[PDB]
């Protein structure tokens, strides 16, 4: 829609403007471009559409840009269902547990792996806190992440 | 305490002691200290006061001017805002780079006038003791 | 999915194929060969190599339905086409020429030793097998664990891998990467490995650290299903070694691992100069082994005890009574021509042995010579009963060890059920072969037999109980016999058992006494035939065992059935000042712990692991297609896939499917039973590859490991939607900073610009001016 178009070249700007303004972005962050409105695409999803794995490799205009974002709404965004589930399968208890030791090796090791930074990073944001065993409420989490930075 | 100096102000600028400021009263003590304003200067300066200048009317347009600003804290965070390590000063290349073609550009002269006080010294331009300087 | 985590476990296929020109052609080198038809004439037809571009013919029964490229380096063979000896053998090679090891032969899996070091097991990777279901992820052993653990745990049952394989496969490799798989799901179980392998194996031809033991860990858990304990239990230890082994072959690796000066600190301890070629005991065949470092594999075996909580009297009283046997094999003797009883040849090293074991060197070479109503023995005699004792000493040892970590193990925590793990020593022939290796042979049979039973038989009775349809199929698998030929109550083993309680029994009248029960009776049992391998040592009779022909050498075998130490040092020793030291026939004690443990297994839910030996070279990723193609025969595995593939072998509870396949369909789930209904309905499978059931799910063959796939996949997807996710919310937070610095430049840029017009204000210049 229009107040949706509208919206795209918004965040277009504060973008083509820090890689140096001049009416066109870095492929290499029209991921985070998308990541503004909203939208949480996987970096597969992202490189489908046009993304770069690094800066200078190529620039991008408005023009380019409408359908990269047409793209990555059409792509599967994970429920709460989902991130449950596949949690669970880390939990030996049941009881909707986990130590920070084995969050951090799903995070970090397994899937589209997280550099280590983010890792810390999120865990301090959503303040993630585990008792006196080391064991942290997965469920208490994914909720927070869910949430967003300003809930 | 902003109020002690402004009376005790017009109290040296207020020359004739009559309680009131006059072309005469201006031109009187700029004089006595360093180059004064040219009629049309001495002029303008006070039909910028409806009428008659008592301590009223003064403390009315100082304090008109002096508003539509913010906090000396308010300001010393807008600026740590570009000082992740938290040092308490900013590169100089820095600052003038951002003020000059960032956001609403500022011109050489708005660049000069305010580099000319700027207090840089080591390379680090000091926010902190440049932002008292320019607030309280 | 992107991972790198899937370098060496995923597969990475069109056009000239002709199912009618293309097959698969007997070959002398490959097993099998890719060939185009060109003219029939009868039965003789003459077809193409595509290889080198040969020709030649082939009786036409001789060729085989080869597969369409459609099943490329398939991960379940039993969704292949055909499934024969030549079909199978170019999956699997395929597979393996690319990293690919693990391979579902329907219901079990199948191994092929890789001689290299994998980046499968790290800890990133079994985050991603964790809860899966075999056909949601790529072909693995920790899927076939992490599913017996789901069975266990839904089923409420005990579970039980049976890894086989010929020897240097892969059988314990395995064993323990799953062990420590289950464990990351502690730190004392995984270092029961390196004390007990230290203590029970040895360089060998075929292995360089071969196990001589056979080994049952059951692993216990608690109502949580996590970890409560577990146990080891071992079986026929090669008494052997300790004192003699083969050229090229050493002994067990501690004796060593001594020797190095990993921890000179000990020398004096032991009282060894570090030099194994110094001790006649160890250094008979090999010294060294490539790719073996006994120095810090002493320190960690060191370190190993530690942990396992050994106090340091406790790891000492061990690593003296092994570097004592070091020195029972260096006293010297002699006898005195007369009458020849003997005599010693010095006593330096007999006494460091009285020392080490806390008993008088005097009291000890006396009942020694002259065992006590006495009776004295000549040179040999003694230096016979010094290896019977050496042999003895380290049986007991080796028995008192695995005791002692069991009591660090078995934590009295609360136990459910559990998930044990065989891994028993497997075939193995050799140039010379005698009683040890008939004895680890009919262990092996033995467990063959078993696949044997529970694959076919089984099934099909199943069938029957529950009242189901079917008719019979004779996959013609039965080792009964070769397995009769030596337990059965005339077997051989039990002439060798009523041959000893005879002391004028001798090499002879036990070789006799057999041809005289099975010549010709029984067909497993054939005269010696000729050499298949130089240097091959003596044969008395050849037996067909399921995996090779092994001509077997008796000479010896009745002393090595009946022990025999003297009564008399055992008296020494039963009150020697070591706190250690002081703490029927062999064939009928094996053969009951071995019936012992077929019968625990029988009470389960069987997981099979097949490991394969890709070549004769001991160098990695070679193949021998001939030697592979071989296994891919005695091992049963085509049948073994043909049922799965023919009848339905797959079956699951309704309850645990819904748990471990929800994820496949979760928009179009809402009772156990039509939860799945729907699941398997979602994802338009077709009712021919599964059944109904009233409590339970039969999948076709393969259909699960495939199941576990695709299950895999999304527990990957989720997990990057989870991590976008992670990512977006970064991103979006610090949007204020690209958001928060705008507007902490605005603040900036319009209050200096106030400022600055400020003091272009003719009244603040003055102002300012008058300040002072």
């Amino acid at each position: 829609s229009q107040d949706e178009i509208d919206d795209l070249k918004d965040v277009f700007e504060l973008f083509d403007f820090w890689d140096g303004r001049d009416g066109a972005v870095d492929a290499f962050k029209l991921g985070d471009v998308c990541r503004c409105l909203g939208i949480n695409p996987r970096n597969e999803d992202v490189f489908a559409v046009g993304g770069t794995h690094k800066m200078g490799e190529k620039s991008l205009p408005f023009e380019e840009f409408l359908p990269a974002y047409e793209g990555l709404m059409d792509c599967e965004q994970g429920t709460f269902a989902d991130y449950m589930e596949a949690f669970k399968t880390f939990d030996r208890e049941g009881q909707g547990f986990i130590s920070g030791a084995e969050l951090r090796h799903v995070l970090t090791a397994l899937g589209e792996r997280l550099s280590d930074e983010d890792v810390d990073e999120i865990i301090k944001l959503t303040d993630l806190q585990e008792d006196l065993e080391g064991n942290v409420k997965y469920e208490d989490f994914v909720k927070k992440v869910m949430a967003g930075p300003y809930p | 305490k902003q109020i002690q100096e402004m009376k005790e102000a017009f109290s040296m600028i207020d020359v004739d002691r009559d309680g009131f400021v006059s072309k005469e009263d201006i031109k009187a003590i700029s004089e006595q200290l360093g180059r004064a304003p040219d009629d049309k200067e001495l002029t303008a300066m006070l039909k910028e006061a409806p009428g008659p200048l008592n301590f009223t009317m003064f403390l009315s347009i100082f304090s008109d001017k002096l508003s539509g600003t913010d906090s000396e804290e308010t300001i010393r965070n807008a600026f740590a805002m570009f000082d992740e390590q938290e040092t308490k000063k900013l590169n100089i290349e820095y600052i003038k780079d951002l003020l000059e073609n960032m956001g609403d550009n500022f011109n050489k002269d708005e660049m000069r006038m305010t580099f000319k006080e700027a207090p840089v010294e080591g390379g680090k331009f000091d926010y902190v003791k440049f932002t008292a300087m320019i607030k309280g | 999915f992107s991972d790198p985590d899937f370098q060496y476990l995923a597969v990475d296929q069109t056009a000239a194929f002709d199912g009618k020109k293309n097959c698969w052609v007997p070959d002398e080198k490959e097993g099998f060969a890719s060939a185009e038809i060109q003219s029939s004439k009868g039965d003789e037809i003459t077809v193409k190599i595509v290889a080198d571009s040969s020709t030649r013919t082939v009786k036409k029964d001789d060729i085989q339905s080869m597969n369409p490229p459609k099943f490329e380096k398939l991960e379940d063979m039993a969704n292949m086409t055909y499934l024969n000896e030549a079909s199978v053998l170019y999956n699997l090679r395929s597979r393996y020429t690319s990293g690919l090891i693990y391979t579902y032969s329907g219901l079990f899996c199948i191994a092929v030793n890789p001689y290299r070091r994998l980046p499968i097991y790290t800890d990133s990777v079994i985050a991603k097998y964790r809860g899966k279901r075999k056909t949601e992820i790529p072909p693995h052993l920790f899927s076939v664990a992490d599913n017996a653990y789901q069975n266990m745990v839904t089923d409420r049952e005990n579970q039980s891998c049976l890894i086989t394989g010929e020897s240097g496969a892969g059988k314990t490799e395995n064993t323990k990467k799953v062990i420590m798989y289950l464990a990351k799901v502690e730190d004392q179980i995984i270092q029961a490995n390196p004390v007990l392998e230290a203590y029970g194996n040895a360089k060998t031809t075929r292995n360089n650290n071969s196990s001589r033991f056979g080994k049952f860990i059951r692993i216990h858990f608690g109502p949580t299903g996590k970890i409560a304990g577990a146990d080891i239990e071992t079986y026929l230890l090669e008494k052997s070694r300790v004192t003699y082994q083969q050229s090229a072959e050493r002994n067990y690796h501690i004796f060593y691992q001594i020797c190095s000066n990993a921890i000179p600190e000990l020398n004096d301890v032991m009282l060894v100069t570090p030099d194994s070629g110094l001790y006649s005991f160890i250094n008979q065949g090999c010294l060294t082994v490539d790719n073996i470092d006994d120095v810090e594999e002493f320190k960690l075996c060191d370190e190993a005890f530690d942990i396992l909580g050994f106090t340091k009297e406790e790891k000492q009283s061990m690593f003296k009574c092994t570097a004592s046997i070091l020195h029972m094999g260096e006293m010297k003797f002699k006898q005195r021509p007369r009458e020849e009883q003997a005599e010693s040849d010095g006593t330096a090293e007999a006494e460091k042995v009285a020392f080490l074991c806390g008993i008088n060197a005097g009291d000890l070479l006396k009942a020694l010579l002259k065992p006590k109503v006495t009776k004295g023995q000549n040179m040999n005699q003694v230096v016979n009963s010094v290896g019977a004792l050496a042999k003895s000493l380290y049986d007991r040892m080796f028995n008192w060890l695995v005791r002692r970590v069991n009591k660090t193990l078995d934590t009295k925590a609360k136990r459910n059920y559990y998930i044990g793990v065989l891994d028993i020593a497997g075939f193995e022939i050799f140039d010379f072969n005698s009683f040890e290796q008939l004895c680890i042979n009919y262990t092996n049979e033995r467990l063959q037999q078993f696949f044997n039973h529970h694959m076919f038989i089984l099934e099909q009775e199943e069938y029957k109980k529950e009242g189901i349809a079917w008719e019979f199929i004779d996959f013609g698998m039965d080792l009964q016999m070769c397995i009769d030929l030596i337990e059965k109550p005339m077997g051989i083993l039990s002439i060798l058992e009523e041959e000893c309680m005879f002391p004028k029994a001798d090499d002879k009248s036990f070789q006799d006494k057999l041809y005289q029960n099975h010549m010709g009776k029984n067909r497993m049992f054939t005269k010696p035939g000729k050499p298949t391998r130089p240097n091959q040592g003596p044969a008395h009779f050849e037996l067909h065992h399921y995996a090779g022909n092994v001509p077997y050498s008796i000479t010896g075998w009745l002393e090595k059935n009946k022990d025999p130490i003297n009564e008399n040092v055992v008296a020494l020793l039963g009150a020697s000042k070591e706190p250690l030291v002081a703490e029927q026939t062999i064939s009928a004690v094996h053969r009951e712990s071995l019936n012992k443990l077929m019968k625990n297994l029988y009470s389960t839910h069987p997981h099979f692991v097949r490991c394969i030996i890709p070549n004769e070279l001991k160098q990695p990723g070679l193949v021998d297609a001939e030697l592979v193609l071989h296994q891919l025969q005695c091992n049963g595995v085509l049948e073994g896939i043909r049922i799965c593939r023919k009848g339905f072998p797959s079956r699951l509870i309704y309850s645990e499917f819904k748990q471990r396949y929800s994820i496949l369909a979760p928009n179009a789930i809402p009772d156990g039973k039509t939860v799945s209904e729907k699941i398997l309905a979602g994802l338009q499978m077709d009712p021919a590859e599964y059944r109904l059931g009233t409590t339970k799910v039969f999948f076709k063959a393969g259909v699960l490991g495939n199941l576990e796939e695709m299950r895999d996949e999304r527990l990957s997807k989720i997990i990057s939607m989870f991590q976008a996710h992670i990512r977006g919310y970064l991103i979006r937070k610090a949007y204020k900073k690209l958001q928060d610095q705008r507007i902490g430049l605005s603040v900036i840029q319009r209050n200096i610009r106030k400022w600055l017009v400020l003091r272009n204000w003719q009244w603040w210049k003055l102002y300012s001016k008058v300040k002072p």
